[PDB]
RNA sequence: UUUAGAAGGAUUGCCGUCAGGAAAUUAGGUGCGCUUAGCAGUGUACCGCCGGAGGCGG
């Protein structure tokens, strides 16, 4: 008996990312030594003459999906959403999407531009008081998604269960070690002071906005119409709109709006790829409403 | 083509007649159709075959020559009389008769039907609208002469339509009482002149403008009318005036 | 082929003197703003060389 989406429907994000803060260190004494890394006034940022490593620290909080609806002005549609998410938790325990997220952590895509010309990159992931074995970060590629590593599975199981109910929260902390070399530029983020390139400062030091680190970890969509022609992962957006190649990659029937209209407002079993895209859009969040 | 519609857009007229023996204001409709028939006759001597069988009158601004008193009434002006033929013609001061003059900005909608209705016809109209007058007044400037297709190309303004039902259907013993009461009830209507009636029989007198045609002594007839905006108009045929001739009656009607 | 066709309104000027707006007041009780997000066309255009303006090397 459902004819349309409600006049107010919104979700919240189930993957919360903190802002990054930049540090400098040496490499053979990296586990005993840290120094501030500051902006030099156009603005610029460069390492010192005695350090050869940039350390980037940030953390992630994972929340359940079912208890992440902020507004729904029709109880029936809420009952429909809760039953559909329970159906997906029966088939797949949110393992594919979470495996892809931990893979995007391990490939070190969160070091945009800061990654070209590095010599050794390592990334350690800590959950609770137990450190996990580090990642080589250059034995991975930005086109493929590994599914047979041990630690990636062992983290993605924890993230999964919590996207699905069995745990209420998960706090994940990640540290990185990029060896670009002495007296080389840093490339932190940039502010729309809205002249000159005003760089971002976080607690005196430099860092990236949390939105850029989030948009690096949501490039997991390899289930779009024209993927055989252009073979590259895109960010998980609504009317899929990767800004580099300035052409909408999903303008039409496979859009989130149509696809969720053809799953709640008229029962129809989508393929598993389309479910894997919709349950993601829900992990991101937005004002998915209507103009009734 | 054959049928078609041509717009004469934003025409400025200076010093047109505004006196029709009981009415001081908008000129009579016969002059506005006389402009169209004169345009047809000059276009048919240049060998551009065309026939205009309907005019629409849109009003954008007006001004009456004179001033408005403190009490809110209008006092009209006249030019100084010069020399008038007759007995007292070698005198220095002449006599003052009854007259009134108005300035108008208007747009005309013409329904033309000929062997070809193209933009060359619009150029031919543009080369002929600089020798004619409108209601005894000179034309100062115009914006454009263009062809229209629908009721969305017509510019913003207010058209004049015939409302004879609001006269024939009012309370009074005679027609003048009907007109006064119909003007007291609705205050957006104006009285207009709509043609002539006959007082004699057709024949040949002595002293005519053209001595080889048929003559009849006449009296002007009057009616009611009102204004309607462009965006609230239904059809493009409910704003077009036409000539109609019975026996003894010379009229202009929208029908 | 238009209630057609025509038209010099013009010269001059002292508005002035005086004045009490004034007394009184009760604006009040309630209340969810709130889901989402990557700032730059390469971040600049450097030394010379011919050659009386137009060119060429790194």
């Amino acid at each position: 008996t459902l004819k349309s989406r409600p006049e107010n429907l919104s979700f919240a994000r189930c993957l919360n990312t903190t802002e990054a803060k930049f540090w400098q260190t040496d490499f053979l004494k990296r586990h005993t030594f840290k120094l501030p890394l500051l902006i030099t006034d156009s603005q610029s940022c460069t390492l010192s003459t005695e350090c050869d490593t940039l350390r980037i620290d940030f953390g992630i909080k994972v929340l359940p999906v079912k208890e992440s609806m902020y507004s729904c002005s029709d109880y029936n549609y809420r009952t429909a959403i809760y039953q559909k998410i329970d159906e997906y938790i029966a088939e797949d325990g949110f393992l594919t999407l979470a495996k892809r997220y931990v893979n995007n952590i391990a490939n070190a895509r969160f070091l945009w531009r800061n990654r070209k010309g590095a010599e050794i990159i390592e990334t350690i992931v800590t959950i609770e008081d137990k450190e996990y074995p580090s990642f080589n970060s250059k034995s991975f590629n930005l086109d493929t998604f590994v599914e047979d590593n041990a630690t990636i599975n062992e983290i993605a199981q924890q993230i999964a269960d919590t996207f699905a109910g069995k745990r209420e929260y998960l706090n994940i902390y990640v540290t990185c070690f990029v060896k670009i070399g002495c007296a080389m530029e840093v490339y932190p983020s940039q502010e729309m002071t809205f002249k000159g390139k005003k760089l971002f400062k976080f607690e005196g030091s430099a860092g990236m906005h949390s939105q850029k680190i989030n948009n690096a970890l949501r490039t997991i969509d390899t289930w779009y119409p024209d993927y055989t022609t252009y073979e590259f992962p895109i960010p998980v957006e609504n009317y899929g709109a990767a800004r580099s190649i300035g052409i909408p990659f999903r303008p039409d029937t496979k859009s989130f709006y149509k696809l969720i209209d053809r799953m709640i407002l008229k029962n129809e079993d989508l393929p598993i790829e389309d479910k894997h895209y919709v349950m993601a859009i829900l992990i991101r969040g937005g004002m998915f409403s209507k103009k009734q | 083509m054959m049928k078609g519609y041509i717009l004469l857009e934003k025409v400025n007229i200076e010093n047109a007649n505004a006196f029709n023996n009981i009415i001081v204001g908008i000129p009579a409709i016969t002059s506005f159709l006389g402009f169209a028939r004169a345009l047809e006759r000059k276009l048919n001597a240049k060998e551009i075959a065309i026939r205009i069988n309907g005019v629409g009158l849109e009003f954008h601004e007006y001004e009456l020559k004179g001033y408005k008193n403190k009490r809110g009434q209008y006092v009209t002006s006249c030019p100084l009389p010069g020399s008038i033929p007759g007995q007292n013609e070698k005198k220095l001061d002449a006599h003052i008769m009854n007259q009134a003059y108005i300035d108008l900005n208007m747009s005309f909608l013409l329904e033309v039907e000929g062997p070809h209705v193209d933009m060359s016809t619009c150029k031919s109209i543009k080369s002929t609208m600089e020798t004619l007058r409108i209601a005894g007044g000179i034309i100062r400037n115009y914006k454009k002469i263009r062809l229209i297709d629908t009721l969305a190309d017509i510019p913003y303004g207010y058209f004049l339509t015939l409302r004879q039902d609001n006269l024939n259907d009012a309370a009074g013993d005679d027609m003048l009482d009907k007109m006064i009461h119909a003007l007291q009830q609705e205050d957006t209507l104006v009285p207009i002149a709509v043609g002539f009636k006959a007082l004699s029989e057709v024949g040949h007198v002595e002293g005519q403008r053209d001595p080889e045609k048929d003559h009849c002594f006449v009296e002007s007839i009057f009616s009611l009318g009102g204004f309607e905006c462009s965006k609230i108009l239904e059809d493009i045929n409910s704003c077009l005036w036409r000539y109609k001739t019975e026996e003894g009656l010379y009229l202009c009607t929208i029908i």
